[PDB]
RNA sequence: CUUGGAUUUACUGAAGACUAACUACUGCGAAAGCAUUUACCAAGGACGUUUUCAUUAAUCAAGAACGAAAGUUAGGGGAUC
RNA sequence: AAACUUUCAACAACGGAUCUCUUGGUUCUCGCAUCGAUGAAGAACGCAGCGAAAUGCGAUACGUAAUAUGAAUUGCAGAUAUUCGUGAAUCAUCGAAUCUUUGAACGCACAUUGCGCCCUCUGGUAUUCCGGAGGGCAUGCCUGUUUGAGCGUCGUUU
RNA sequence: UAACGAGAUUCCCACUGUCCCUAUCUACUAUCUAGCGAAACCACAGCCAAGGGAACGGGCUUGGCAGAAUCAGCGGGGAAAG
RNA sequence: UGCUGUAAAGCUGGGUCGAACGGCCUCUAGUGCAGAUCUUGGUGGUAGUAGCAAAUAUUCAAAUGAGAACUUUGAAGACUGAAGUGGGGAAAGGUUCCAUGUCAACAGCAGUUGGACAUGGGUUAGUCGAUCCUAAGAGAUGGGGAAGCUCCGUUUCAACGUGCUUGAUUUUUCAGGCCAACCAUCGAAAGGGAAUCCGGUUAAAAUUCCGGAACUUGGAUAUGGAUUCUUCACGGCAACGUAACUGAAUGUGGAGACGUCGGCGUGAGCCCUGGGAGGAGUUAUCUUUUCUUCUUAACAGCUUAUCACCCUGGAAUUGGUUUAUCCGGAGAUGGGGUCUUAUGGCUGGAAGAGCGCGGUAAUUUUGCCGCGUCCGGUGCGCUUACGACGGUCCUUGAAAAUCCACAGGAAGGAAUAGUUUUCAUGCCAAGUCGUACUCAUAACCGCAGCAGGUCUCCAAGGUUAACAGCCUCUAGUUGAUAGAAUAAUGUA
RNA sequence: AAUAGGGUGAAGCCAGAGGAAACUCUGGUGGAGGCUCGUAGCGGUUCUGACGUGCAAAUCGAUCGUCGAAUUUGGGUAUAGG
RNA sequence: GCGAGAGACCGAUAGCGAACAAGUACAGUGAUGGAAAGAUGAAAAGAACUUUGAAAAGAGAGUGAAAAAGUACGUGAAAUUG
C-alpha cells in the first residue's frame, strides 16, 4: 500500500496538523491537511445547541449571509426557543406580581 | 553548612503556587453605598471546582448601581446554595444562607463563614470546606462582636464587618484515606512545590541540622527557640509542650 | 495551696455533665431501661362500644430485632469523678 | 665463508642546528593636546576588468572633489586615456563631499531585514485604500513660547 | 503480618558438563600472504649456582659454562608497565 | 692532516661554503649543561610488529580505463521485511544538492569512484511557515532603593488617548458625540490563527513554476434582484424557513476553548473478493489459471444524521430501550415534523486529465492516431476521523488576539420616487524574509566517514492473540580491506 | 507528543431460585485497578560475559526490572557557586 | 594617543603573543584561551627542446658565478638512516 507524507514543515501529530488521506486523480495516495472541526453555537442562558445556525469556525462567520447565523425570532441566533418562551412568561408575570405588590401596599397606605 | 530546604522557599522559585488553573480569587463585593445602606441582590450562575481548593466557589452576578454592566463575584459556596438562587448582601438582608451580613446584625449563635477580620477586607475567616465561624455576642456600646473560629479561637472583630451565613461547602474530605503517593502527587501537582519530603534526619550534616550519625537520630532537642536563626528552626518551634496530647487543653 | 494574698466574701462570665427536694411497697416499657419546660413525629396498654371480620389462634427448632455497665474504631467534647 | 650486529670514514638521506643577516621588538629621551547626538570607538555586510586574505573604501564603495606635482601603472588586459599639458600616476597634500545595515543609537521592536504614525510630492477612477520618492516622530534637563490645571490665591459683580 | 521483592539465607523435587573427566563439532580470530600500519615502554642491557653486598644480582667475586640468524606459543623472572 | 697545553682549550692541513671576522690592553654581562617525571623542536628501537575479525554474502560477464576484489551496466544470489537498510520532516549543519572535469592529499586495502578536489548551475508563494496572539515567564515607564554598576515594581500613592466616530468645511478652518475599568513591549516555525487544489514540468525548484480550476482579506464600485404608498420583507400552530429583507452609544452571550480511559456505531483509506474489457507469466502434465491497469483533487449546487427540539395525545396489565438501565403526567410509547451537515450520494470541476493497451512518425526538437478506462460484493479485519454514551479524580484537565449573534433604540429614511455592497454579478491589489540538500552504522553532537547519542508522521501479504518472532511484495541496499589455510590458547 | 496483544474480572445492571421477615444463593452482563503476563518505550540485575592502548573517556551481548501511570519525552521558561 | 630622535638592549625557541593575510588560524555554550610560520638568485635568467613513462617523474640538454642555489631553495650540525 502507498504511504503518505504531511505536506507542511510540521512533523508532529498536533490538534491543527492532522491529514486525511485522499486518492487523487493521478492515481495517488497523499495526504490532505484537515482543518479543525468547527464547534456549535450555543445557548447563553442554558448552553445547548442553538438550532438553525451554521457551525463554523468563528472566522467563517463573517463571510457568510446573516440567515445563517440567526433565527427570525427574539435572542435568534443568541438563546434558544425554550429559553426565550421562559424569559416572557417570566416577564410577564414577575411583572403582573409588581403592580399587585403596589395595589396591596396603597390598601395599607391608607387604613392602617 | 548548606542552604537547608527551609530557606529555600522563602526566595520562591519553584516553591511558588501553581495558579494557571484557579477560578479567580474567592472574595467579597467591595463594601459600597447599597452594603452599607440596604441590600444589594444577585443570582448564582455557576458553582464550579477551584483547582487546590476543598470548597467550590460560586459565581454571582450582580448589577452596577452606577452604569450599565454587570458584575461577576467569586464568592465561596456555601453548603445549600444553588445556581439560579437570589444572594442578598448588606445591612438589610434576611438571615437566610448564602447572604451576606454585618456581623452586628446577626444573633448569637449564627453561623457564618468568609467573614471579614476588618471593616472591607473581603473574607478572611473560616473559608475552607467544612468550616465556619459562630457569632458568640455583641458588645453594641463599643461596636464589637465576639466570634469563635475554626480553631477554637475567640476573636472580637467590628460589627461591621460582613460575613456569609452558613457552612462552607464540601465539608467531610478528610474522612477519606488518600491511600496513596499518586493521590498526593495529585493533590499538589495544583497547590505548590512541597510533595513528596524528605526526612532532615535522613540527610548529611550539610542539608539538615537533623543530618548526619552512625545512626539516624536528631542528637539535640528538637524543640526550638522561638529567637532561633533561619537554618536552626528545624524541628518544633516554639513548642509549650511535646508528646502525646493526653486529656483536655 | 498560701503576705506573689491561699481559704473565705459579693458581683459577673464560660464550660461540660446532671435533673435534687416533690419521689411513694406509685407510673410506663418486650426487656435492657425511663424523672426540667415546650413543640413536633410516629407508636401503646387499659377502659367504653347493641361497630366490624369470622378461627385469622397458643407455644415455638431454623432464622431475626432490641439488649445496663465495661470494652473496641473514628470525629467532637473533655466540668466532675 | 656469507648473512646479521656493532664501530669508523666517504657520498647520499632525515632534520633544521650553526654562521651571517633584519621594513620587527624592547627600553630611554624630546615635543604636542586633537574622540563622540554636526553620531564616536566598535560590529556586520558589501565594493576592483580579472581578488580569497591583508590594506583601503561605502551603492559616488581598492574611491568623488579640491590643492600640489609632473609621465606613469604594471601580473595580465584596456581605453569613447594621457605627454611643451586644466595633465598619467599619486591616502603627495587635503580645507569640499559621499559615508550601506548598525552601534551611546534616538518612532516602537529586534533570535524578525517585524510593525506603525505625521508632512510634501507622485502612480493606481481616492481627505479615508494600495504603491513609490523625499522629509520627520527617543529620553532626562535648561532658557524661552504657547495652551492649560488647581476655592493655592488676589481684585470686581450679583 | 496476607500480598509484593533483579534484596540476604537454608532445605527439597526437577534439571543439567558445576563436577567425576574429559571428548567432539561450527563460525570469527590467532596463523601465512598483498596492501596499510600505531602504542606502552626503553640508564646500559639481557644464561645460571653460591658468596659478599642497602641483609632476595643481568653486571661484582668464585665456579658451571658458552657457536650465526630465527618462527609459533608461554606467562617463572625483568623485586615488568600503569 | 697534525702541533701545543696537566687541563679548560688554542692553532693548523684537506673538503664544503659565501660576507664578514679576529689577536692584544681594558670594560661589561641575559657568559659555559648530562641530568631538573626540565622546555620547545626533531628522531629511533619496539616494528613491517599489535593489528585493519560485530551488523548472514557474494559471484559471472561486458564496458571504461595505463591499471578493476572495490567504477558503470547486465545477469544472478541475498538481505532490510512497512516499529524498514522505505518515503518525509523538527533541531543542528551550510552548499554537503546538480552537471561537467578530475585523483597530489583525504575515503586507516584500493580507487577510473566519492559527502574529496576544480569549474559552473541551482532554492520563484496573497493561500506553506515566519510575520500577529497570548502562555509559564521576560521587561521599559511613573515612582521607591542603592556610593554606584544597577535593584524593586508592571499600572504599581501617575494630570498616563502620538484617542475614535459622524456631519463635514472647501471657510483646508471645524462643530461636536462618545468613551479612556484593562491596555508599553517581548515571549510558541509542536499552542491559537483569513485564504489552493489537481495534472504536467528540471540535471538539480515546486501546495511556490506551467495549464486549468478556486478561495480569502482589503479597497473601489455599477448593474440586476430585493424592499418602501401599512416605510426598514414575507411564510410556518411550532421547532423554524429564505437570495436579500435599516440599526449608533452601550450591554449580554457564543465561537476561539481544551483531561484521560472503556466498549459500541458510522465513514474514509488500506486489506480481501466476483463479473467484464486489456497486458504480462506458467503450460511434460495440471491450472475458465498467477500477477497487474480499470483513478477522480480543492472548490460549487442539491440531497443526506445520531443527538437535540416542535406539534398531536394522554400512559399500570407500566411501556420504550442500549453491548453497557436509563427515560416518561416536569408528558413516554404511537403519528407527524424542525434543525446541526460531521459523513456519504448525485452532478459540475472532468476526461479534455491521468492510467492501460494497440497502430504508426523519425538522426529526428518531440509526437500523432485508435480503443478501453465499466458494474459489483464482503467483514468481531487494520489504521484513523467523527459520533452518541459510560467510567474516573481530596486530580475536574490554558490564555489572548480575533470573528459572529443578540439586547438596545440613537440617527436616517419613500411615491414620482426613495435604501443596501451580511443577495448575485462585475473591477483592482496582496509587500518583506525562509524555501537546495542531509536528518544519520558517512551531511547533527561525541577530536573521526566513531557499533554511542539525538524529537516525530505514513505502514502491504502469510502464520499468529499479536504492530512479537519467522518468510515474502513495493521501495532500498548488497556498504564493513581482501586472498590461502584451518595448530595451540581464545571469543561466540 | 507517545504508550502491540493477552489475563484477571471491582462497582452498577438483568434474570432465575429460596425465605414470614431481616435477607440469602445461582447464571449472565459490565469493564475497575499507582492490578497482572508481555511488545515499543524507559531502566540497568547478573554473567562479577565481551572489551578493557575499546566501536566507545562507560560501549557490546545475553539475562533481567518496569511497561497506563508518583509513566516516557520534545520545545519554551525559572532557579547560579557557600 | 600623536609626532620625532636614540641605545655597551634582543637577533627568529631571542625580542611584544605577533619581524609573515597575528590577536590571525584554531578551541570553548560562554567568560575566555590562543599558536606555528623570516632567508633561491644580482637578476626568474623558475629549466626552451629531445627522449622513457598512463602520469608524477627520470635521463639528456639548457640558465646561472654556483643547480655542492631547482621554490620539498643560503649555509645544511646531531640524533636517526641507505
Ligand atoms: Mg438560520
Ligand atoms: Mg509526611
Ligand atoms: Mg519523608
Ligand atoms: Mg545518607
Ligand atoms: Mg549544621
Ligand atoms: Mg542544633
Ligand atoms: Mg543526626
Ligand atoms: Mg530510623
Ligand atoms: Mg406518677
Ligand atoms: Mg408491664
Ligand atoms: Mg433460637
Ligand atoms: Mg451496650
Ligand atoms: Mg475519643
Ligand atoms: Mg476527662
Ligand atoms: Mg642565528
Ligand atoms: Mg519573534
Ligand atoms: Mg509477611
Ligand atoms: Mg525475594
Ligand atoms: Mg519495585
Ligand atoms: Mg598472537
Ligand atoms: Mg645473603
Ligand atoms: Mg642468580
Ligand atoms: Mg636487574
Ligand atoms: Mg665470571
Ligand atoms: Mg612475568
Ligand atoms: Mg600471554
Ligand atoms: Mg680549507
Ligand atoms: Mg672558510
Ligand atoms: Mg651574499
Ligand atoms: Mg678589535
Ligand atoms: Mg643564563
Ligand atoms: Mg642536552
Ligand atoms: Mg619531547
Ligand atoms: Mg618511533
Ligand atoms: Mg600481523
Ligand atoms: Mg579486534
Ligand atoms: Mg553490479
Ligand atoms: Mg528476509
Ligand atoms: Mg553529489
Ligand atoms: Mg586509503
Ligand atoms: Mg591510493
Ligand atoms: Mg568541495
Ligand atoms: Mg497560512
Ligand atoms: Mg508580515
Ligand atoms: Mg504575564
Ligand atoms: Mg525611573
Ligand atoms: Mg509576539
Ligand atoms: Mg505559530
Ligand atoms: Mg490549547
Ligand atoms: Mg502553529
Ligand atoms: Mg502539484
Ligand atoms: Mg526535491
Ligand atoms: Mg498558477
Ligand atoms: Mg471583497
Ligand atoms: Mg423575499
Ligand atoms: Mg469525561
Ligand atoms: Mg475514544
Ligand atoms: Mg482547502
Ligand atoms: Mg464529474
Ligand atoms: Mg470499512
Ligand atoms: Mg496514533
Ligand atoms: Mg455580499
Ligand atoms: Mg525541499
Ligand atoms: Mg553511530
Ligand atoms: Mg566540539
Ligand atoms: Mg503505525
Ligand atoms: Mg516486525
Ligand atoms: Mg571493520
Ligand atoms: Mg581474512
Ligand atoms: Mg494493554
Ligand atoms: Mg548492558
Ligand atoms: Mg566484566
Ligand atoms: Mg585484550
Ligand atoms: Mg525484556
Ligand atoms: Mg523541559
Ligand atoms: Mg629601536
Ligand atoms: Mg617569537
Ligand atoms: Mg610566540
Ligand atoms: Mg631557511
Ligand atoms: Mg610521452
Ligand atoms: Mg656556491
Ligand atoms: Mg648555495
Ligand atoms: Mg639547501
Ligand atoms: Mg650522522
Amino acid at each position: 500500500a502507498q504511504r503518505v507524507t504531511y505536506r507542511r514543515r510540521n512533523p508532529y501529530n498536533t490538534r491543527s496538523n492532522k491529514i486525511k488521506v485522499v486518492k487523487t486523480p493521478g492515481g495517488k495516495l497523499v495526504a490532505q491537511h484537515v482543518k479543525k472541526a468547527a464547534s456549535r453555537v450555543k445557548c447563553g442562558d442554558c448552553g445547548s445547541a442553538l438550532a438553525g445556525i451554521s457551525t463554523l469556525r468563528p472566522r467563517q462567520y463573517a463571510q457568510v449571509s446573516k440567515t445563517h447565523k440567526t433565527v427570525q425570532r427574539a435572542y435568534g441566533g443568541s438563546r434558544c426557543a425554550n429559553c426565550v418562551k421562559e424569559r416572557i412568561v417570566r416577564a410577564f408575570l414577575i411583572e403582573e406580581q409588581k403592580i399587585v405588590k403596589r395595589v396591596l401596599k396603597e390598601q395599607q397606605d391608607k387604613e392602617k | 553548612g548548606r542552604v537547608i530546604r527551609n530557606q529555600r522557599k522563602g526566595a520562591g522559585s519553584i516553591f511558588t503556587s501553581h495558579t494557571r488553573l484557579r477560578k479567580g480569587a474567592a472574595k467579597l463585593r467591595t463594601l459600597d453605598y447599597a452594603e452599607r445602606h440596604g441590600y444589594i441582590r444577585g443570582v448564582v450562575k455557576q458553582i464550579i471546582h477551584d483547582p487546590g481548593r476543598g470548597a467550590p466557589l460560586a459565581k454571582v452576578a450582580f448589577r452596577d448601581p452606577y452604569k450599565y454592566k454587570l458584575r461577576e463575584e467569586t464568592f465561596i459556596a456555601n453548603e445549600g446554595v444553588y445556581t439560579g438562587q437570589f444572594i442578598y448582601a448588606g445591612k438589610k438582608a434576611s438571615l437566610n444562607v448564602g447572604n451576606i451580613l454585618p456581623l452586628g446584625a446577626c444573633p448569637e449563635g449564627t453561623i457564618v463563614s468568609n467573614v471579614e477580620e476588618k471593616v472591607g477586607d473581603r473574607g478572611a475567616l473560616g473559608r475552607t470546606s467544612g468550616n465556619y465561624v459562630i457569632i458568640i455576642g455583641h458588645n453594641p456600646d463599643e461596636n464589637k462582636t465576639r466570634v469563635k473560629l475554626p480553631s477554637g479561637a475567640k476573636k472580637i472583630i467590628s460589627s461591621d464587618a460582613r460575613g456569609v451565613i452558613g457552612v462552607v461547602a464540601g465539608g467531610g474530605r478528610i474522612d477519606k484515606p488518600l491511600l496513596k503517593a499518586g493521590r498526593a502527587f495529585h493533590k499538589y501537582k495544583v497547590k505548590r512545590n512541597s510533595w513528596p519530603k524528605t526526612r532532615g534526619v535522613a540527610m548529611n550534616p550539610v542539608d539538615h541540622p537533623h543530618g548526619g550519625g552512625n545512626h539516624q537520630h536528631i542528637g539535640k532537642a528538637s524543640t526550638i527557640s522561638r529567637g532561633a536563626v533561619s537554618g536552626q528552626k528545624a524541628g518544633l518551634i516554639a513548642a509549650r509542650r511535646t508528646g502525646l496530647l493526653r486529656g483536655t487543653q
